[PDB]
């Protein structure tokens, strides 16, 4: 099931899950950032 | 065997229909069945023209309306004599000789459409202005 | 005026001439 | 002189792999007409790896 | 009889590591990129690589259960997202002011503006899914029977999972078990569809119809009591309906007529709720559970009596037909695509019966007031029908190529089908060209004479008239039934034939949908559209074999591109390119079905009702003079309704604003794939392939452009995908503002 | 020769056969030998029933002839079709086998026609062949 | 002041936006009950338009006629925020991303299979080239300098000419 | 009729002869090691243009190509 894991579908869900979980925490706690400060 | 046998196929009662028809039938002369032809189908043209036109309560609706019928004859008159210059070039032959196969008498054909189309276009006007 | 004679010439009657001639031209053969 | 099992880079301008390394898989020992068969590890559009080319569009890369 | 392999297929993930491992094509690597696409297309095609139609069966039996779970998990988040997120007790009390809505959005970016004033103390998306009115019918009172059917749906759904690798890895099922098509009758005639309906007939009585009297006097939903308190205190059912005092004694007996007044004939609908008569639909299921429970004592099994099937299709032949039906019993209890063709017929041909019969007889409480719920609930089932038909033409052309046999099929009914297929298709082929013209140019006749300055002149009921007289006098005939040819029937079948006008707090429930000019034009449109996709999917089934083109199609396959570009040129000759011509047709066919719908109801239907009885509509019955012209259907429909889908950016409905760009886009994107062919964008990549192999880093699995018929595909997925949702999301933002 | 005329097989259908251009030019035939009363597909729709025979069919394209050739090698395994073009309305006799053995089989006394003395990257330009008679492909 | 531009904090257009917003919400309130879960859904809502605008006056940003932030990219460091700053940003992560895969194909396909490594990912392969990734302007410079960056043209698969 | 080349790249693999629907191709004897055999086109006049014979062909870039050319009644592969 760990050899399942890397198998490209899997694998290329659970970090495009977790590079916009990412942005989701990111705009969630730093809102509306136009620029850099 | 090539053709379906239907056991509505062959039957007497549609095809004595079809060899008794002025396009089919054995006696006649081109100049006679181009006759027969044009004298029902003129009668029935004028038909939708002169109560489905762009004039329809007027003096007038039935005299425009005839008009248009024996316009579409004389239309299909040139479009008769364009299929005979196209299919026959020289009057081609082929293996049934008859007036549809090879032509030999075309001319007359389209002249007799021409006489009962537009005549029968007229009768009919008759029929509805008078009488 | 003569628009009216003209446009059914050229609309329908000048066109029926042409397709006319252009049709047996086409099927013409040598 | 190309042997078997050799690396070589096709010259033939319409193949698939023209200016790629593929390797010999045999040569054939008569005289006909592109006898050196190269096996390659890119398929074609036909999904086929081997061909057949004469000794003037291999070369000798090794 | 019952025979069952024991464990024939291993519980492990060794199979799991490797994609493709099911066929000997697949199960040797990726030497190029189509190998991904290749993958992912005949996955669920069970019969291409597994010969053994054994095999396959048991793939299909267990394919099913893993469909029932995920409609399961499907039905818990149904219920789920009813009891925690949704504002249904509030709409308990007040069912026509407050909007019925459930999924609350999380606060982020600003999409939190999705969460909109809906009613009561609630923010969230308003649905339009009807789930509120079907548990008000259901009797569901509070969020605690709602949690308890989602925990209830999840442990359906590990039943059936548990079920599907019970069947497969450890007891599956052999041939002849799955050839039984009698016993099969037998068991969902009586168990499936009659128990079914009998047992629901006992929710109806026993839970659903006690709540809802009290909701029709309207004490409170909390004041009422709960439904098992409807079992335990026989004084309370007997305070309503009082034939509950007697028992079954009635039913024993054979003195059902004291049962009328909770199982009656009243047909109609409600005056204070605007839907059926649940009393009517107790009745109703009741008849139907004994008309399908006798309805599985028809067929033969092993007790002698009965039906046999293969016997009744050997003695059905005229002098017409040769030797009739016989071979196709045969036909249809060994090939699985000839039973999924007209599986996917009926089923799709249902679910428009479904959404026809539901507008004009509302069945659940306070459905037909919400205009935003019925216009969707058609609009849904149309397209879920008709997609559902497109498959029965797709699977009855695979049964061609495949599972055709010539010995079987001698001068039978599918062998004479295929002797004139000339004749069907050239005289379908006719009244198309038929419909289109004496349909279709009825409307650019009607453009041109609006133009033209000639009102007179066109087709209308101030002009020459196309009157809808054989549909006018069906509208005669079923409005009158009511005591004369259905004589127990206090009222007709619905309003819509003719009758008096609904009205639920002030907007229409129901009311007579006259028919006129324009009514004959579209219906003749209907006519028309659907002739012609039968006639793609009629030629891709007949000529899936041979044809004059090509007499070796079948030994090319059912999904091949083309056989090049000789013979003048080949291009979708396939069985397999008349089902992707068909589905735009199927497009084509079903959008003008919903905007004749969407206009028919908001002008002539659909509107608001004042105190002294005079109705006033939505668009205000501009269908009769707008519709006939192809200019009034794209000014006074597409640019005139679109108005609430357009100014719906900085509001709740602006989600839906941007699913009608976003269709839009999609749409468009289809094209690129519809228009273009895959040999540009093969040498396209030819040069993307070289700047990565310039840079030293190409992949080994060698890019390819996508196949003819993949190309196809993704067109025709975006195509349908970008229209649907645009009709989607211009449905949806124009009747939650005007209904 | 074709042996006309021959039993046409228990058939009785097919709409989709043998039209107009049968009696002006060019139709075809197919005569084989079925070992066995078997049920086959046609070209046109799909049944007749092989007679013992000399068995013969009409149709309409050498298409269609090559396209139940090759069924009955492979369902039936009666390799010893002979399909024809016909006389005064047709053009030439004896299609196929044209040497009498099969066209995959390599046979002495065969010419070959058509053959390019190259490869494809060696054939000249266009440009070249501009304004002249000779063919880019042609040898 | 680069374009006709007066800053966001001096912008009376910019500031009837923020008027508007909050009227829009406080109506929006004026509905339901103080204490409610809508309430301070809705209160939570306005304090956030809070700290959008005031967050937009002191970022130093350029308000038009209609009262919105406009960036100004020919890049100047007085605006460097914009598109500069973010700029260097972005091409790290992307750079990161590309450096990966490239060097991950690369040292795939010297190996037996190199197809169905790109079906599987080695983990460890795949964290050796996310180390190889995060050096990628130092890395692509020595790569280039020595020559292994690019092939020549006579070792790339090249159409009939 | 359509024009079918072979060239001298054929290595008789019998492929294309095999896929031809018409009968347009057939295997001769080579006079260049009298052992092996090419593809022919004997009888273009039937060729339909449908090149399932190129996709047949193994050699990577076809050893028999057809051109496409003036269409008859034969090639246009009508029943009528
Ligand atoms: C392709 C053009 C494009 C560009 C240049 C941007 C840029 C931006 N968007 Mg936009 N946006 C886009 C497309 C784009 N987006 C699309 C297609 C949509 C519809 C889905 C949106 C819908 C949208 C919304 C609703 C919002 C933004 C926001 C933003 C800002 C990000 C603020 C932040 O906190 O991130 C900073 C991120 C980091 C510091 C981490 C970056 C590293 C990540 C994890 C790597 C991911 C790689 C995979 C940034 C200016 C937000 C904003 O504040 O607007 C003013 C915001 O609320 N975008
Ligand atoms: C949980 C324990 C378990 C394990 C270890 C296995 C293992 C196996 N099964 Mg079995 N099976 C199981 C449970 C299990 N199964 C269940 C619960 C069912 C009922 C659905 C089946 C029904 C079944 C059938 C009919 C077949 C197998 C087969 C197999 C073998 C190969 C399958 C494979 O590798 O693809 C792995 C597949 C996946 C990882 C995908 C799972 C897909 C799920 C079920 C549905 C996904 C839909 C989901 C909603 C996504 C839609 C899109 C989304 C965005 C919404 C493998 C030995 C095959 C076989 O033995 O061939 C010889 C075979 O034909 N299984
Ligand atoms: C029918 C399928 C289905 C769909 C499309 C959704 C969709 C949603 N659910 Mg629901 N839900 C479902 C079934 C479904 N649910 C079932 C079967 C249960 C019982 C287990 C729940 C129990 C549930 C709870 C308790 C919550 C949701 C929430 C949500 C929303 C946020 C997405 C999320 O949290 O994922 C997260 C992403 C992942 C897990 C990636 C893997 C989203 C609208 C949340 C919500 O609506 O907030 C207001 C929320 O709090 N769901
Ligand atoms: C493609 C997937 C799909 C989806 C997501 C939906 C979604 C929905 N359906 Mg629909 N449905 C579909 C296909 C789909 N439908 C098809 C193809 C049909 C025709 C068979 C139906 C027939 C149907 C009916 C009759 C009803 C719905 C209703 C609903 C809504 C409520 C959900 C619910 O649980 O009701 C649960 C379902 C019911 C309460 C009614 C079930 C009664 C039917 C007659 C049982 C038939 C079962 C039987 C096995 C199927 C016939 C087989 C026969 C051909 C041999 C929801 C919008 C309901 C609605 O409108 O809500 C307001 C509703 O009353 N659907
Ligand atoms: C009388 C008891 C009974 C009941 C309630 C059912 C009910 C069902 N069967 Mg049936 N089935 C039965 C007896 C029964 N079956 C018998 C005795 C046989 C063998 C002759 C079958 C052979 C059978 C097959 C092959 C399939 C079903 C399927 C189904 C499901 C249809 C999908 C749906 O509408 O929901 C439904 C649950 C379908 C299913 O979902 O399989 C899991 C399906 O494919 N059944
Ligand atoms: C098919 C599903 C179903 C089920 C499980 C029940 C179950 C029940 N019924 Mg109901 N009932 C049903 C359908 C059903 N009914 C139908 C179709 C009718 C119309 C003929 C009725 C008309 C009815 C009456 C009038 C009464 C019951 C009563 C009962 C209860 C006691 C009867 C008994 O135990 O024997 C029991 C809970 C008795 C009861 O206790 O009602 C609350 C009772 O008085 N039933
Ligand atoms: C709006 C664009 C459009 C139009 C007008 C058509 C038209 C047609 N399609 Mg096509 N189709 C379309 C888009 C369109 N299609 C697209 C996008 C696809 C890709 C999926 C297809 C795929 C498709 C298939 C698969 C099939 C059709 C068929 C048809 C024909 C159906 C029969 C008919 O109605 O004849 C009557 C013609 C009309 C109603 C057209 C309007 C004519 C007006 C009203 C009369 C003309 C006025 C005047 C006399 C014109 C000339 C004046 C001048 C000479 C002076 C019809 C010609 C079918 C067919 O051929 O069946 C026989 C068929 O099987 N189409
Ligand atoms: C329509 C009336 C009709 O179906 O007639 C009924 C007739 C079949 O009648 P028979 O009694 O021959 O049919 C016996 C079985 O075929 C049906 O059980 O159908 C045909 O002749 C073919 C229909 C072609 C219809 C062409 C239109
Ligand atoms: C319903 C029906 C039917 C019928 C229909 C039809 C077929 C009709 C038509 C009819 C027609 C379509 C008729 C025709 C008629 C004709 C006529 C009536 C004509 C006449 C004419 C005339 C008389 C003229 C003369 C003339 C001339 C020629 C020239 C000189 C002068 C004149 C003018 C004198 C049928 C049987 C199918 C079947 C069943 C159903
Ligand atoms: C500053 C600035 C600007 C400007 C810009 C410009 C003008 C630029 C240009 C640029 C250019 C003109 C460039 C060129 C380039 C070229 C080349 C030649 C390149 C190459 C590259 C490479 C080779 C890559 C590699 C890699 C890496 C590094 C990593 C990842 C992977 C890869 C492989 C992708 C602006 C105004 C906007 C704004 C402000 C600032
Ligand atoms: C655009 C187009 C293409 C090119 C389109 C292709 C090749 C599709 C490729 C696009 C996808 C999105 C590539 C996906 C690559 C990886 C799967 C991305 C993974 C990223 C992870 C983080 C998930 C065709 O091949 C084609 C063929 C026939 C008719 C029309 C067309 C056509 O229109
Ligand atoms: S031309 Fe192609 S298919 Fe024919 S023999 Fe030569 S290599 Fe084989
Ligand atoms: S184009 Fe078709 S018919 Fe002509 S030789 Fe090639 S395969 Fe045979």
């Amino acid at each position: 099931f760990s050899k399942y894991l890397s198998t490209a579908p899997v694998i290329g869900t659970l970090t495009a899950f977790f590079l916009a979980g990412l942005l989701i925490e990111i705009n969630r706690f730093n809102p509306d950032l136009l620029v850099y400060p | 065997i090539g053709h379906l046998s239907t056991p509505i196929s062959n039957s007497s009662a549609v095809n004595g229909l079809l060899a008794n028809l002025p396009a089919y039938r054995k006696g006649l002369t081109p100049r006679l069945r181009g006759l027969e032809i044009g004298m029902a189908h003129g009668y029935f043209l004028t038909g939708p023209f002169v109560e489905l036109g762009p004039l329809r309560n007027t003096d007038g609706g039935i005299l425009y309306g005839s008009l248009s019928a024996v316009g579409l004859v004389v239309i299909l008159t040139a479009c008769l004599a364009l299929y005979g210059k196209a299919n026959f070039s020289g009057s081609s032959k082929s293996k049934d000789a008859t007036l549809w196969e090879s032509g030999e008498g075309w001319s007359d054909f389209v002249s007799g459409w021409l006489i009962g189309g537009a005549g029968s276009v007229g009768f009919a006007y008759l029929l509805l202005q008078y009488i | 005026n003569l628009p009216s004679i003209l446009v059914p010439m050229v609309g329908i009657v000048l066109p029926a001439i042409v397709m006319a001639l252009l049709f047996v031209y086409i099927e013409t053969d040598e | 002189m190309v042997q078997r099992g050799s690396k070589v880079r096709i010259l033939r301008k319409e193949s698939y792999w023209y200016q790629e390394i593929g390797t010999v898989a045999s040569i054939d020992q008569s005289g006909i007409k592109y006898p050196v068969i190269v096996r390659f590890e890119k398929v074609n559009y036909s999904n086929v790896n081997s061909n057949n080319f004469s000794l003037d569009e291999v070369v000798e890369v090794e | 009889k019952i025979v069952i392999d024991k464990d024939p297929v291993s519980t492990s993930f060794d199979k799991w590591a490797v994609p493709g491992h099911f066929s000997r094509t697949l199960a040797k690597g990726p030497k190029t990129t189509t190998w991904i696409w290749n993958l992912h297309a005949d996955v669920h095609d069970f019969d291409s690589y597994t010969s053994d139609l054994e095999e396959v069966s048991r793939k299909i039996f267990s394919a099913h259960f893993g469909h029932l779970a995920v409609v399961f998990i499907w039905l818990s988040g149904a219920y789920f997202h009813g009891a925690r997120f949704s504002n249904y007790e509030a709409w308990l009390s007040n069912p026509t002011t407050i909007k019925p809505s459930a999924q609350v959005v999380w606060p982020i970016v600003g999409q939190e503006i999705l969460n909109g004033d809906v009613g009561g103390g609630f923010q969230g998306i308003q649905i339009t899914s009807g789930l509120f009115q079907m548990w008000r019918a259901s009797g569901i009172t509070t969020e605690l029977q709602l949690y308890v059917t989602a925990i209830g749906a999840l442990v359906m759904a590990a039943l059936m999972l548990f079920a599907g690798w019970f069947h497969y890895h450890k007891a599956a099922p052999k041939l002849e078990w799955f050839q039984n098509a009698e016993s099969m009758m037998n068991h969902h005639l009586g168990g499936l569809f009659g128990l079914g309906s009998l047992s629901w007939a006992g929710h109806q009585i026993h839970v659903s119809l006690p709540v809802n009297k009290l909701l029709d006097s309207g004490v409170s939903p909390q004041e009422i009591p709960l439904p098992h308190e409807f079992i335990l205190n026989k004084d309370l059912i007997a305070q309503l309906y009082p034939s509950f005092g007697q028992g079954l004694t009635p039913f024993f007996t054979l003195n059902w007529n004291e049962y009328s007044d909770f199982l009656t004939f009243k047909g109609g609908l409600n005056p204070v709720t605007g839907g059926l008569w649940l009393s009517d639909s107790a009745h109703h299921h009741l008849a139907i559970a004994v008309l399908f429970i006798v309805a599985g004592h028809m067929y033969r099994t092993n007790w002698g009596i009965g039906h046999s099937m293969k016997e009744m299709y050997d003695s059905h032949k005229g002098p017409f037909t040769g030797e009739g039906h016989k071979g196709v019993y045969e036909i249809f209890t060994n090939s699985w695509h000839a039973q999924l063709s007209l599986n996917l017929a009926l089923f799709g041909s249902l679910s428009i019966i479904v959404a026809h019969h539901m507008y004009s007889m509302p069945p659940y409480p306070y459905l037909a007031t919400d205009y935003a719920t019925s216009l969707c609930l058609f609009t849904h089932h149309v397209w879920i029908g008709g997609f559902l038909i497109v498959g029965a033409g797709a699977h009855a052309a695979i049964f061609m190529v495949r599972d055709y046999d010539p010995a079987q099929n001698y001068n039978n009914l599918v062998d004479r089908v295929l002797r004139h297929r000339d004749a069907i298709i050239s005289h379908l082929n006719w009244v198309c060209i038929f419909l289109g013209f004496h349909s279709f140019g009825l409307y650019i006749h009607n453009d041109t004479m609006r133009a033209l300055g000639r009102p007179q002149d066109m087709f209308s009921d101030a002009a020459i008239q196309l009157q809808p007289v054989f549909a006018q006098w069906v509208q005669g005939v079923n409005s009158a039934a009511a005591g004369n040819t259905a004589p127990n029937a206090l009222a007709n079948a619905s309003y819509a034939f003719g009758g008096d006008i609904v009205s639920v707090g002030g907007k229409v429930a129901m009311m007579p949908i006259s028919l006129g000019t324009a009514d004959f034009l579209v219906h003749h449109i209907h006519a028309f559209t659907i002739h012609v996709t039968v006639l793609i999917l009629l030629k891709g089934v007949l000529f899936a074999r041979n044809s004059r083109l090509i007499p070796d199609k079948a030994n090319l396959g059912f999904r091949f591109p083309c056989d090049g570009p000789g013979r003048g040129g080949t291009c979708q000759v396939s069985a397999w390119d008349h089902v992707f011509l068909g589905l735009f047709w199927m497009y084509n066919s079903l959008s003008v079905v919903l905007f004749h719908f969407s206009w028919k109801m908001q002008s002539d239907v659909w509107g608001n009702v004042t105190a002294d009885g005079a109705v006033s509509h939505i668009t205000g019955n501009n269908f009769a003079q707008g519709a006939i012209t192809i200019n009034g259907w794209l000014r006074d429909f597409l640019w005139a309704q679109a108005s609430q889908v357009i100014q719906s950016y900085g509001s709740a409905l602006s989600a839906y604003g941007l699913m009608f760009l976003g269709a839009h886009f999609i749409w468009a994107f289809s094209l690129m794939f519809l228009f273009s062919g895959r040999g540009y964008w093969q040498e396209l990549i030819e040069s993307i392939v070289w700047a990565h192999n310039k840079l030293k880093f190409a992949p080994s699995i060698q890019p390819r452009a996508l196949s003819i018929t993949q190309g196809r595909a993704v067109g025709v997925a975006h195509y349908l995908l970008g229209g649907i949702a645009t009709t989607w999301s211009f449905f949806h933002a124009r009747i939650i503002s005007v209904g | 020769t074709l042996n006309l005329n021959a039993p046409t097989p228990i058939f009785g259908g097919s709409t989709g056969g043998l039209l107009r251009k049968a009696e002006v030019e060019e139709f075809y035939s197919i005569t084989w030998t079925g070992k066995s009363e078997t049920v086959f597909e046609l070209p046109t729709g799909g049944a007749a029933i092989m007679r013992a025979g000399e068995n013969l069919l009409r149709l309409a394209r050498k298409e269609q002839c090559i396209a139940l050739g090759a069924q009955l090698k492979d369902k039936f395994k009666i390799t010893d079709y002979k399909i024809y073009r016909v006389y005064p309305s047709g053009e030439v006799q004896f299609l196929h086998p044209k040497d009498g053995v099969f066209p995959e089989k390599v046979n002495p006394g065969r010419v070959a026609v058509g053959s390019n003395k190259r490869r494809i990257g060696q054939n000249p330009d266009p440009a070249k062949l501009k304004f002249k008679g000779q063919e880019t492909f042609d040898s | 002041d680069v374009a006709g531009l007066i800053p966001c904090s001096q912008s009376d257009a910019f500031e009837r936006r923020l008027k508007n917003t909050t009227q829009r919400l406080e109506n929006r309130l004026k509905k339901y009950e103080p204490g409610s879960a809508p309430a301070e859904a809705l209160q939570k809502q306005i304090d956030k338009t809070q700290q959008r605008f005031d967050k937009y006056r002191n970022s130093g940003l350029l308000c038009g006629a209609d009262g919105l932030p406009h960036l100004i990219t020919d890049g100047r460091w007085s605006h460097a925020g914009e598109f500069t700053i973010p700029g260097l940003l972005f091409l790290y992560i992307a750079g990161f991303i590309g450096w990966s895969g490239r060097s991950y194909l690369q040292a795939v396909a010297a190996s037996d299979n190199s197809t169905e490594k790109e079906i599987i990912i080695d983990i460890p392969v795949a964290l050796q080239s996310v180390s190889k990734g995060f050096v990628w302007p130092l890395a692509a410079l020595q790569e280039f300098s020595s020559g292994k960056l690019t092939a020549r043209d006579e070792e790339i698969t090249i159409s009939p000419r | 009729a359509h024009t079918v080349k072979i060239y001298d790249t054929c290595i008789g693999c019998t492929q294309c002869v095999r896929a031809c629907p018409t009968d347009v191709l057939e295997m001769v004897p080579w006079d260049g090691c009298r052992a092996n055999q090419i593809a022919s086109a004997p009888r273009t006049e039937d060729c339909v243009g449908c090149k399932r014979c190129e996709s047949a062909c193994p050699t990577d870039f076809l050893s028999i190509r057809v051109y496409l050319g003036a269409e008859t009644t034969r090639s246009m592969g009508l029943g009528y």
